[PDB]
């Protein structure tokens, strides 16, 4: 009956399929459409826009080209020149706005309406420092991959000032990815202890390379820094000696989520992930889980709201969206268990702050649960790991 | 953790650990989680009257603050200082600031203890009354930051950037010499204070109080107390 | 309102934020867009209707780098501003592998100027080489 | 198999008895570490 239009923004693929995340939004309107029991009167339509994702220009028209239409919320890029331009349109009109991806918050940019459904980077790094620490290292290497890098793990650079770790920041060659030259100067450098920061394409290829020069043996240890690690296929380095931790927000154990994967691999039908890349076939990556949130997040919100109607804010002779006040609060003050886990906002910057890691290893039956991080407590470990005899009642060499 | 009980006379609620809403006289027993809080004015730059007893014909540790035209805060907890605190102790001073600035200026203060040679058979005493803290005052044990002289004052805070006292500083201002409690020729050991303070107004929210602590006899800053710790607890518990 | 009128150089909107909206703007539309302070080049942000007049950080961190090496350094310590102030320093931050220093980086707390809990940590850690990257401003207030 | 077991590496030598390790594609294995030694009895120096 009520019409209720979100927008949209994505990756302009002129050939192929459209890309995961577009996907994902495509797949969670439809979800939430053919289901009554969440939102009885909506009947949300979408207006996804493809810009070159790469034009912070060409990212202001699609949302000024979706909010003259009429829109409630814009899901946003995936870029951080995009995302900072079209904040700023959303800021201005009224409208909320969506992220899914992680964005260089700038300090002094004085902005409400905006949430970050990825799980910001200062919360992860923490997950790092106490990971690191669990294993007791003293010679970590961090490998990054754009200088970017630098600002997501910078609470992993700022501690050998507290603690003993010594780092030894190392980067990944642009214009290629043959990383032979610098994993040379690592397996010489006796760095046995090494953090990457990739995504998840990146962390596969390393790791070819990695094999190819006998590096990845029973004395080495990678912590990988993405969200998608169950996506790679490690069949070649099961029986291999390395070990590979890494963090996994994606619920996989609970069923209701573990279905939705089992449809989403089905209704891609897309273009086939050839073994050169390295990845395994169907599976949701953690860049198209968070915008299946991102569609919920905002349908809670719009459930506690009904009012509401759309508008045809134009952006030049601009005014504030009157519903644009009222309807940032619900999402703000909103929770979701997703795919993710639960989705709970922070009450400052629309930041994910509090969420729910699952550690996952690499041991010879492939990755595998090894524990649980969250924010308010540590590293709950030692769920996988059982025994630490410790039997002192020994060595019987002098009474007095 | 050294052995310690304190009257804090906080200026800044600290919600988090147990402070309540308003400013408060407090009560500590190794916690900087009060056993016993009531309502303080919290006047501006104004002086200090305080008073802290506690007699074991009644056994309760009492401690009164009272500025000139204003009301007392009794803040009586009866506790049992047989077992809480150790023999041999060192009372002295302690004040400091965190984010928040203010003046934790004390001008005079005293002590007396009497305690039971043989209940009628002439009790000891450790009666001093420093009203004239000097600029080289040797019988103070001054740590952190803390900060004596240039006029009759005891600076508990580094000081002279107007009255505006350069935040997250603390200072304490333990007494020379030691006094005995436990109980061991029973604990009547009637500890007076007089503790005439000055908190001047920096237009600041004047925040982060002073105490009056009995600690253990070797005592430093605790790992850092700019701060909700107030200048002599390690932890938040 | 300016392309509208017509100009022939747009000159700076000098941060971050402001730059990468008129930069856009200006390669879709033609005009040179002349930055005048140092932003973050995005590696994939294929633009070029832009100078940008600030010398570069990929310059400067190897001067820094090269008075490390001239002064025979080798407990290094970074005191930056923002979380951006990684990036003007990449060369410093990523050589203690081709060299023996050891970088311990740190950072100013926002919203203040107070490096009363910063410098109290610098003197425990007996840190006595420590590399700024302030203004000017929060340089002397430092220093202070 | 022994790849695959992080088994060549630069501790270990191999030494194969087959006079055919030439027709080995050693690709994967050219910048591992590992050692391998082997005859060769095929004269290929010859350009006849
Ligand atoms: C969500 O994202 C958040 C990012 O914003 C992040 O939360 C942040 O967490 C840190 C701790 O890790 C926290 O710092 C604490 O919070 C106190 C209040 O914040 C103040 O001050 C900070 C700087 O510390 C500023 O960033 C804030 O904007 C706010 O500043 C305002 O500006 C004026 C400027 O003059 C200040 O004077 C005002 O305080 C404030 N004005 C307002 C709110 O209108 C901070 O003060 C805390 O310090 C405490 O300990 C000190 C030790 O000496 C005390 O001196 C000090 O006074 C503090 O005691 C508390 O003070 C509070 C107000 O300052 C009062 O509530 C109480 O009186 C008192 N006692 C209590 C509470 O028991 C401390 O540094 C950041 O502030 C916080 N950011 C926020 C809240 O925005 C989270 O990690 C993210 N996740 C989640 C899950 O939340
Ligand atoms: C990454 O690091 C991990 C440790 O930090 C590695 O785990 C080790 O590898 C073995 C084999 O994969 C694991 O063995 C499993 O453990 C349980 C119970 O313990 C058994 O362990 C002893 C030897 O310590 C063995 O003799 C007994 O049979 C016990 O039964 C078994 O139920 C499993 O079936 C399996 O055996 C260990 O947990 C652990 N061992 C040691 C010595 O650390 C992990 O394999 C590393 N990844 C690699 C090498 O690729
Ligand atoms: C199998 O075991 C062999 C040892 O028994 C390994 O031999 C090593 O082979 C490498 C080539 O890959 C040699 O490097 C050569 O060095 C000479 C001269 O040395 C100088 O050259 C480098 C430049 O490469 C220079 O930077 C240094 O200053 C050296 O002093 C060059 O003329 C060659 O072109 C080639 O570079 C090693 O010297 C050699 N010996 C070692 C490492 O002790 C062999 O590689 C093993 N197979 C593997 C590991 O797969
Ligand atoms: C439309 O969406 C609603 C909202 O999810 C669906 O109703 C409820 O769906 C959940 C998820 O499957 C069911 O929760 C179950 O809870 C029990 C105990 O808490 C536990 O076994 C699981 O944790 C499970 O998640 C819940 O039973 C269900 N409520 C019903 C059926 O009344 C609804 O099914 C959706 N519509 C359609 C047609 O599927
Ligand atoms: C790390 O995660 C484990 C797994 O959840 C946590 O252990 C759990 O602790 C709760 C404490 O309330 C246990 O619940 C209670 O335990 C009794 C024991 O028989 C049980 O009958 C009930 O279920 C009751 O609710 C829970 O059983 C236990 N789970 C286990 C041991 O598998 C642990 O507390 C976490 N550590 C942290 C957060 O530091
Ligand atoms: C849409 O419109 C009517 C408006 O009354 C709906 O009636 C209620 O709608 C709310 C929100 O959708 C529900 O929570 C109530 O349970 C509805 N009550 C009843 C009695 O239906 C109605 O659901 C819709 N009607 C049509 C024709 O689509
Ligand atoms: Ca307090
Ligand atoms: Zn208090």
């Amino acid at each position: 009956t009520h019409v209720l239009r979100f927008g949209g923004i994505f990756e302009y693929v002129e050939s192929g399929p459209m890309g995961a995340e577009e996907l994902a939004f495509r797949f969670a309107v439809n979800t939430i459409n053919r289901n009554r029991t969440l939102l009885p009167n909506t009947t949300l339509t979408y207006d996804t826009q493809k810009i070159n994702l790469y034009d912070s220009f060409e990212a202001s028209k699609k949302a000024c080209d979706q909010l003259s239409l009429g829109v409630a919320a814009i899901f946003g890029p995936s870029h951080s020149s995009s995302a900072n331009a079209v904040q700023s349109i959303c800021n201005a009109l009224g409208v909320p706005h969506i992220q899914t991806r992680w964005k260089h918050q700038v300090s002094d940019n004085k902005d409400s309406f905006y949430v970050s459904l990825y799980p910001d980077f200062s919360s992860l790094s923490r997950a790092i420092l106490d990971l690191v620490q669990f294993f007791k290292w003293k010679t970590v290497t961090v490998v990054y991959d754009d200088s970017t890098g630098l600002i997501r793990l910078q609470e992993l650079i700022k501690a050998p000032s507290r603690y003993n770790l010594r780092l030894k920041i190392r980067q990944l060659p642009a214009d290629t990815k043959d990383a032979k030259p610098l994993l040379k100067e690592m397996k010489r450098g006796k760095e046995f202890h090494v953090i990457f920061d990739c995504s998840h394409e990146m962390a596969a290829g390393i790791l070819k390379q990695a094999l190819a020069m006998g590096m990845m043996t029973e004395y080495y240890h990678y912590i990988f820094t993405t969200l998608d690690l169950f996506a790679l296929d490690v069949e070649p380095y099961r029986y291999s000696g390395v070990n590979m931790t890494g963090f996994r927000i994606l619920n996989t154990e609970n069923t209701q989520v573990s279905s939705i994967i089992e449809k989403w691999s089905m209704e891609r039908l897309q273009a086939p992930p050839k073994p050169d890349s390295g990845l395994l076939d169907g599976f949701m990556t953690t860049d198209a889980a968070l915008m299946y949130d991102a569609v919920h997040v905002v349908s809670v919100a719009v459930q506690q709201f009904p009012q509401m109607t759309v508008s045809s804010l134009q952006c030049n002779r601009h005014k504030p969206w009157r519903f644009g006040t009222r309807f940032m609060s619900l999402i703000k003050e909103a929770h979701w268990e997703g795919l993710t886990g639960r989705i709970t906002f922070n009450k400052t910057n629309g930041l994910r702050t509090d969420f729910d890691l699952d550690v996952i290893s690499l041991k010879e039956e492939g990755l595998e649960k090894i524990g649980t991080w969250d924010p308010a407590s540590g590293l709950n470990m030692t769920e996988s790991q059982k025994g630490k005899p410790a039997n002192i009642t020994d060595s019987l060499s002098n009474r007095s | 953790a050294d052995t310690i009980v304190a009257v804090e006379l906080d200026t800044y609620p600290n919600t988090d650990i147990g402070d309540p809403s308003y400013p408060h006289i407090g009560i500590d027993i190794k916690s900087v989680r009060s056993k016993k809080t009531a309502k303080w004015n919290m006047q501006n730059g104004k002086v200090g009257t305080a008073h802290i007893i506690y007699n074991s014909v009644d056994k309760r540790l009492s401690a009164v603050v009272s500025y000139p035209n204003a009301d007392s805060a009794t803040v009586s907890y009866d506790v049992d200082l047989d077992n809480v605190l150790p023999e041999w102790v060192r009372v002295g001073l302690s004040a400091s600031t965190g984010l928040y600035k203010e003046t934790n200026t004390i001008l005079s203060w005293s002590f007396t203890s009497k305690l039971k040679s043989n209940s009628t058979h002439e009790t000891n005493a450790l009666h001093f009354m420093f009203n004239q803290f000097s600029k080289d005052q040797k019988d103070l044990i001054l740590q952190g930051d803390a900060t004596t002289g240039t006029d009759g004052n005891l600076e508990l805070t580094r000081v002279s950037s107007n009255g505006s006292p350069q935040g997250s500083s603390v200072g304490r201002a333990l007494f020379y010499a030691p006094v005995h409690i436990w109980e061991s020729s029973a604990v009547v050991a009637s500890f007076e204070a007089t503790f005439t303070f000055l908190i001047k107004s920096p237009d600041s929210h004047p925040a982060d109080g002073i105490a009056f602590f009995i600690s253990n006899i070797d005592s430093s800053i605790p790992s850092g107390s700019t701060g909700r710790l107030l200048g002599l607890f390690p932890d938040a518990n």
